[PDB]
């Protein structure tokens, strides 16, 4: 089943793709919305090993784990319940069916566009079927103020 | 000013964590300068310190220190001390002969250490017995790294190993790696005499059993260590020692630029290129 | 088989006076490892025997073990442990990283020690008074090495030179370069508060005081070694530490290759060439 | 005295075959320097001589001469011209800051010379298809060498790789491989 609210102020998102800009926007609208933690937890960047990448918390320095595998962030951040893909058109499906292997994960963004429309309608059939909600692709993605913001939604700061 | 009244936001671009020189005092990874000197560690406890950020018992530091010692010096005629004094008979510098001895550092010459130590984890966290482990390296044609001498087999040990061997023995609480490296060695010397555990075999063992043995590390902390190169900076820093009263025992003795005599040169030029 | 008749002859090409590696036992300078241990002289008695090949007493080989503790490291800003750092993130080495860092001390990083040593000897060899050498200073245009802190001054000196002077004061029999330099200290900061003895000039006048003031050395021998630079190798050996821990905490920390902001970078390139 | 009667054996303990610094004439891989000079080649034929002990066309001497050339220099910002700022802004020397500029040249900075070499010859010889080969780097995880840069992408190429493959093409008998690599 699909839930009613997909985001909240304890919402935690896992950022597919090494995207600095959009993950520092999200911290920056995060600490604006006087939120206790960030909104993102871990990245995944299959073209790099495990490490840490430095971020800003307002004006502390923090900083956010990069996995190269989906399994591993999944593994330490059982709290995350949002995927932002910010895979291209030739990896968004098969990232998409790799997270939809993980009940943890309620709400899928694709920002990719150019998507075929059978493999975005594979990708709808099995989220039906395990009841996550994804945001279509060619999207920016979505903005709930005071709680979370997808991506580069709303612009900057 | 700016960033002094928190109005602009840069990012720093290094990281550091063994050593605060801003302040009052300098701190050694957390720890005051006047309290290190207090607590009465030496050369092993500030290495400690600045290499592993921890604060290792006094055992630990002491075993550092013999390790350090026994490496410091092994003649002239190793690649290392060959070019500190080439370098050095060309009337250079002190750390340019340092250097360019301490260059030779790596896989052929210096790199026993490391490459001992992790053969013999690797054994060990396979969970094969020690026979396996000998019949697995030569049907590899791999020979096991800390293992063989030149002239010292049978009673007539190493003086360099026996020693480390007996503090290892008298201090370290638990030695399962050091254990497991004596059954090999056993099994070495049923075979020929001069296969025993080399200094270099010795001391890999010996550094991994203290890390993952003392209750600084963690399992992985101490993998971390061993794979990174904290051997290898012993070893460099031990021989680093030994590099130096060569330059300046070849400065203290006026030699003259070296020039390698070609009757020792074979030269296979092609006939015309 | 013609050398071991004596049939023939050939020079030997090279000298060497501080280790022997060949025979049953590795000898320092004339002293048997398994002594060496025996004795309980630690890093300090290892290096006074490679370096000088002399049996230093006790007390001198604690104190070169306090001043390569002293000198273990100064925190990441300093050019050597920039360089070091720049190295390790390239993922490198540990030998290329800290030969990168060592590289950079020389005159205006690390010979601050050397140059203070010879500057106070040369000084109170010459049989000038305190002031006089205070006044030919100025009027040469030269600032006193080892003389001056950031924000040391006094009431809160620099617990690294307050170790090192007590020590010397408790077990240096006589230190008439230290007076000197105390002399010269009271001197400086009769003019401004920070122009006190530096931890490189503490060092460099406590261990010239070392090397002619204990029984081991002659004045000619004392004023060679710190003419060919044993200072040099103290602070190279001492900070050698600190460059291999900040390797291994870039490794550590995993960072990634350095590449200097633009912004940081005046271009003055010429207009067309 | 001995070794020149034939009297003893004593067995050289160095081999060389690219300079014979003993004789009359100072020799290059077995080129006397004044022939050197004669056949008019310059620091590449030199180059092939020292490092591959042939005789290599001009054609290649020149093209060893254009990868020296624009391997030159690239700013102040990268991490050996960076090292070497360091050193001699510490006032050390020449040799001093050169070499600790130079250490920082291996994977991570000026390597991708050498790995970008390796993988494109191996993606050549294993016979598989320049599309074979850009999926099976992708779903290894690795990124292909020598691909990518950072503004000039397109009708603004490098202005670096356009002359060196021009005098390729112009020049160069077969290019095999920088056609795999032009197709990648
Ligand atoms: C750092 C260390 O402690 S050593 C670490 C080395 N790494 C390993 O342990 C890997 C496994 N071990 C091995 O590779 C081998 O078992 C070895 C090299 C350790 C054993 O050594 P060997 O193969 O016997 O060669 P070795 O080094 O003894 O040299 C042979 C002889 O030359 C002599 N020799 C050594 N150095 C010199 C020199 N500079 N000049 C002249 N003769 C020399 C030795 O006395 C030795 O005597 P021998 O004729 O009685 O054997
Ligand atoms: C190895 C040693 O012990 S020191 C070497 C010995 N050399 C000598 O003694 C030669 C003669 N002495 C001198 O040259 C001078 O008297 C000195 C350099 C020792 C005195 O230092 P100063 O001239 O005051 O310059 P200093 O190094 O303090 O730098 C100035 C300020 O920058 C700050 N600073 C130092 N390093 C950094 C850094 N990496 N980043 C930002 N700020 C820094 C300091 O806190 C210092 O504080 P201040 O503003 O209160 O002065
Ligand atoms: C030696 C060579 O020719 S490069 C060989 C490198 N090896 C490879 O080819 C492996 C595969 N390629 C890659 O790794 C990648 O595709 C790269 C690194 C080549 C592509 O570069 P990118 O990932 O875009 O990072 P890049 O180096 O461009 O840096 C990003 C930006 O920082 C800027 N920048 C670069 N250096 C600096 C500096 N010192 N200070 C400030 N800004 C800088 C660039 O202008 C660049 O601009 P952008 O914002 O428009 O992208
Ligand atoms: O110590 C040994 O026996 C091997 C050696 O020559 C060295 O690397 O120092
Ligand atoms: O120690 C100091 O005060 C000066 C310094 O930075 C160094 O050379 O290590
Ligand atoms: O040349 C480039 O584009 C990459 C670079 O900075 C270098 O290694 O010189």
């Amino acid at each position: 089943g699909k839930s009613t609210t997909l985001f909240s102020r304890h919402t935690k998102a896992i950022v597919w793709g090494m995207q600095t800009r959009a993950v520092q926007g999200m911290l920056d609208f995060d600490y604006v919305c006087s939120r206790d933690e960030p909104s993102v937890a871990a990245m995944v960047y299959p073209f790099t090993g495990d490490h840490k990448q430095k971020f800003y918390w307002g004006h502390k320095e923090i900083l956010i784990p990069v996995f190269k595998n989906m399994a591993d962030a999944m593994r330490k951040h059982p709290e995350v319940d949002v995927l932002i893909n910010f895979a291209s058109l030739r990896s968004a499906y098969d990232s998409t069916m790799e997270t939809m292997n993980y009940a943890q994960i309620r709400t899928i963004a694709i920002i990719a566009e150019g998507i075929p429309e059978a493999l975005t309608r594979k990708l709808i059939k099995k989220a039906d079927q395990k009841g996550v909600t994804i945001i279509g692709p060619a999207t920016v993605g979505g903005i709930k103020p005071g709680c979370f913001k997808i991506g580069n939604t709303g612009g900057m700061l | 000013w700016a960033r002094e009244l928190g109005l602009i936001r840069k990012p720093a671009s290094f990281m550091t964590s063994i050593c605060d020189e801003r302040g009052q005092e300098l701190i050694y990874a957390g720890m005051p300068i006047t309290e290190v000197f207090k607590e009465e560690m030496g050369i092993g406890g500030v290495l400690g310190l600045l290499w592993f950020q921890k604060r290792l018992p006094k055992y630990s530091c002491q075993f550092i220190e013999m390790c350090l010692m026994v490496t410091a010096d092994h003649g002239p005629a190793v690649s290392g001390a060959h070019n500190t004094i080439i370098c050095a008979r060309a009337g250079k510098d002190l750390v340019s002969s340092l250097t360019s001895g301490l260059l030779t550092i790596g896989d052929r010459f210096g790199g026993a250490l490391d490459a001992a130590a992790k053969m013999f984890s690797k054994a060990f966290d396979s969970g094969i017995i020690p026979m396996e482990f000998v019949n697995k390296m030569k049907k590899e044609g791999k020979l096991i790294m800390g293992i063989g001498h030149r002239v010292k087999s049978i009673n007539n040990p190493d003086m360099r190993v026996q020693i480390l061997k007996d503090y290892v023995r008298q201090h370290f609480p638990a030695t399962p790696l050091l254990d497991y490296a004596l059954e090999v060695e056993k099994i070495t010397t049923s075979k020929k005499p001069n296969l025993i555990l080399n200094v270099a075999g010795l001391i890999g063992v010996a550094f991994v059993d203290m890390l993952r043995n003392c209750g600084s590390f963690t399992r992985e902390e101490a993998d971390e260590y061993i794979d990174i190169g904290a051997l290898n900076g012993i070893f460099v820093l031990g021989r680093s020692m030994g590099f130096i009263g060569h330059y300046l025992d070849q400065k203290r003795l006026k030699q003259g630029l070296y020039r390698h005599p070609w009757d020792d040169i074979s030269y296979v030029l092609p006939e015309h290129m």
